[PDB]
């Protein structure tokens, strides 16, 4: 989708906040420790997103002013609860009231269960991931040094496919192999793995600026034509 | 609140505070979740992992000819062997700056990042001003780090559209002479790991 | 450039807000009364802005929170601000102190001054406008009929030439004339005028959906190329 | 708020409220504005102009088909003659409706509309969903206003990028035998010269 969240390329967000790494805290709030453990607990157990397909579009569905003012980790709550409650697991309603209930009694005492078993389910994903790569029959359209055009399309779902590198010329870097195609697995559509390239971008094709600067962005088979 | 002009009023951070408390409650209640699941992940994060992993892949590369080679041709195996793998892990490349090629990590579209080699993000790695603008003017933004580049050196962005990783390998400084495997691994910045910076002389 | 106030064909930003036209109300608070006032009171006196190229950088360079968040006539007032400021007709200390003033105290009493000679070069402004046609020496470069390219330009300072429309194929409709030049007229580099075309394209070249959907564009001559 | 982020925190209203008002008193005292030029001109956008000007040339096209025609082939010219020239009104063009050829207009860059012709925009006109949303699913856009039009009428967007403006000539439609100019120009709906409605009968 064309949202804000797709900003290669834009201009007027103004300077770099530069702060040294040893400076730069993690957390300055509970609640964006809480959406951390919310994330990977769900996803651990395929609750509300199997992947990061799902998770993504939830955070490119914010309203744009909701997206600039969340901050970071809001975006994460966002997501959450966007994909909880449209698989069923959560209840619009109920989460609204309980939203309510801490909003208007931040202290409410939250309820605590230890559940050992899941703490190894959860360290399963962290330490185990969730690769993408998949095999499939078909046999790769592009090879690396072929020269591809990418497409002019505009999916309103979810695609990794940037607007900046729409309608560019660029070069095979690299096969990958099949991944999960998120254009379809964000939906809940099938893995449907497609071939996954590297692409070399030139600084003049991208932008019309001639300088040495190049960007290689992984793009997905479908995203692009042979010339 | 005028109800033709709704999209002009954010969610105060005290919604997100209070949604997130909401979820985690519920979620409980409903066995869906525990208290030591959601604090075994924060330690994972907020501690377990962190620059340091990446640093010794950096000193060793350094220090050892024969695994600098192996890590550039095939840094899915040799990080995986070195236990560096997990969620937003699982596929890292190993992109080597050299003299005229200098590299640089982002992702536009959000803010993916090798978790299990380098830890979280920077937080301006995850903000719009660094995602759109690195990829059109890569040499004001790293002028803004400190890393003023000739126009002789060829910057290359990295954008991380899929769920492939990319870490940098930064050059070893001068100075740095009889120094050993451990203690050059304390001179390797979070920052050079993503190309925003070079790594000083000590 | 490539700012938030260039939305078109993004997504997300929802479902449009209709209201009955004789419920649309004009302004709710006096500030939107008195932005109108002061762009208006200000461009009929070239303060800040001798036409509305000015006026329209000054908004574009607002960070993108305030952009989506300010209102429509904050953007106005923005702008006036701006503009203001950048040519020296007022001092950034002086009218920060007095905005916190007016923050602090927002009864303290505005001063009064009747001047019915600027009236009328107000009025002046309003009934006779600031027309941006201009004659040149210079043969328009396309004709009625004839197909282009848009560039693949990305100007870091104002222009006309939406993101959407770039690098796009499609043929000129009108030959409009000369008109002031938004791109150098915004930064006080001239008026520069150039040939100003009407420009048609298809929903196909613009955005892949075959249907019966057009966009006419008004562009400057040196936003296209010939093919 | 953290140094980091000062981007998450918009400017309150009451700012832009307390900088309109520090801007109009800084100018008073300076000499460079005064109370009636700030009156005068909220009297003329506030009261003074109109959709009922778009009105009365729509309905002269309708019941004087000479008229009509003069107003398609330069409407510059005929719309100045009738006093329909200002600022934001300098070069207005009229672009017809008819049974398969719908028009709407926009500025996706802004706000820019006919005001001495149409008066002020409305609301929507000038916020983010109408400008992004209609140059690209203008039939959905159209919708979601009750205006359903088949796959067989073609629309044309036309985006007011110059200081060329443009203002639709809707169609007169059934159900209106015998009523006079003065009549059929209360029928005339700010929206249907913008071209998100049709006329109902009456
Ligand atoms: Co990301
Ligand atoms: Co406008």
């Amino acid at each position: 989708m064309n949202g804000i969240h797709d900003v290669g390329g834009m201009d007027g967000f103004g300077k770099v906040m530069y702060v040294k790494e040893e400076e730069d805290i993690y957390f300055t709030h509970d609640w964006e420790r809480l959406a951390f453990g919310l994330v990977a607990g769900c996803m651990a157990q395929g609750l509300g997103m199997k992947a990061f397909d799902e998770f993504r579009i939830g955070i490119e569905l914010m309203r744009p002013v909701d997206y600039l003012t969340s901050s970071y980790y809001g975006h994460w709550i966002a997501t959450v609860a966007y994909n909880l409650v449209d698989t069923g697991v959560l209840d619009e309603k109920e989460l609204d009231e309980r939203t309510e209930v801490f909003l208007k009694k931040p202290d409410t005492k939250i309820p605590r269960r230890e559940d050992p078993a899941l703490v190894k389910l959860v360290e399963k994903a962290l330490y185990d991931g969730l690769s993408p790569l998949r095999e499939i029959s078909a046999s790769p359209r592009f090879k690396v040094g072929e020269r591809i055009k990418t497409k002019n399309i505009h999916p309103t779902g979810h695609t990794r496919f940037p607007r900046y590198a729409r309608d560019k010329y660029g070069v095979i870097d690299e096969v990958y192999g099949a991944h999960v195609f998120p254009d379809d697995a964000a939906h809940r559509k099938g893995e449907n793995p497609q071939y996954l390239y590297r692409v070399r971008f030139e600084a003049e094709e991208l932008w019309g600026y001639k300088q040495k600067d190049s960007v290689y962005i992984d793009l997905w088979e479908s995203y692009m034509e042979p010339v | 609140i005028d109800p033709r002009f709704p999209h002009h009023h954010p969610r105060p951070q005290s919604f997100w505070e209070a949604r997130a408390k909401a979820l985690e409650s519920l979620l409980i209640e409903k066995g869906h979740l525990s208290s030591d699941a959601i604090e075994r992940v924060i330690k994972h994060y907020e501690h377990e992992l962190g620059p340091m992993n990446g640093a010794k892949v950096v000193a060793k590369a350094w220090t050892d000819p024969a695994f600098k080679q192996r890590l550039l041709e095939d840094s899915e195996t040799v990080l995986r062997e070195l236990g560096y793998y997990g969620l937003q892990g699982e596929h890292i490349r190993v992109v080597e700056n050299t003299d005229t090629v200098h590299n640089v990590v982002v992702c536009t579209l959000c803010s993916c990042y090798p978790w299990p080699l380098l830890g979280l993000p920077p937080s301006w790695y995850k903000e719009p001003a660094y995602r759109a603008r690195v990829v059109k003017e890569p040499r004001q933004v790293l002028k803004e780090f400190g890393l003023d580049l000739p126009d002789s050196v060829e910057i290359r962005v990295w954008d991380s559209s899929s769920e492939i990783r990319f870490m940098v390998l930064p050059q070893r400084p001068e100075g740095t002479e009889g120094m050993t495997e451990e203690e050059l691994a304390k001179l390797v910045t979070r920052d050079s790991m993503i190309g925003v910076a070079k790594i000083e002389p000590p």
